[PDB]
């Protein structure tokens, strides 16, 4: 399991005088992720003599 | 509608003997009505609306309104370092805020 910052987001910007619109802004995500692994699992066979 | 001419001629004891015509009495009545308004401070002409930039006075900002609004209407302030306008319900009778 790993983490992926999806985005950062904005923070209320550049108001010279109080208009009280962009107070908190909007931040991003952290988006926890996962992932598995796989395997081959092969076989073969000879008898005793065609190999000897 | 506030004061009829008949009240003048009856109180001032000139109903029988005029001692003055009517238009001169009209000019007199306007004169007597334009004298009490500014002597007592109380406004007159059915309501009025003044736009007036206020100037700071004092460290805590004593603000007197030059027209003493009615009794309770919120006065709005804006401009001059004041970022967002805000209301203010003032004193009735006095204008010191």
């Amino acid at each position: 399991t790993y983490m992926k910052i999806a985005d950062y987001g904005q923070l209320g910007e550049y108001t010279c005088d109080a208009k009280c619109d962009a107070e908190f802004g909007e931040p991003g995500n952290i988006r926890h992720l996962e992932g598995k692994t796989y395997d081959y699992r092969g076989v073969f066979c000879f008898n005793r003599k065609n190999l000897q | 509608t506030l004061l009829p001419l008949q009240t003048i001629r009856e109180h001032a004891k000139c109903d029988d003997n005029p001692r003055v015509t009517d238009d001169l009495l009209k000019l007199y009545r306007e004169a007597a009505f334009e004298a009490a308004e500014l002597y007592t401070g109380l406004s007159f002409t059915p309501e009025k609306t003044i736009v007036e930039p206020i100037r700071l006075k004092g460290r805590r900002g004593k603000i007197i309104l030059s027209a003493t609004p009615i009794a309770g209407r919120p006065v709005v302030f804006y401009g001059g370092g004041l970022g967002s306008p805000l209301e203010l319900i003032p004193r009735p009778g006095s204008n010191v805020l």
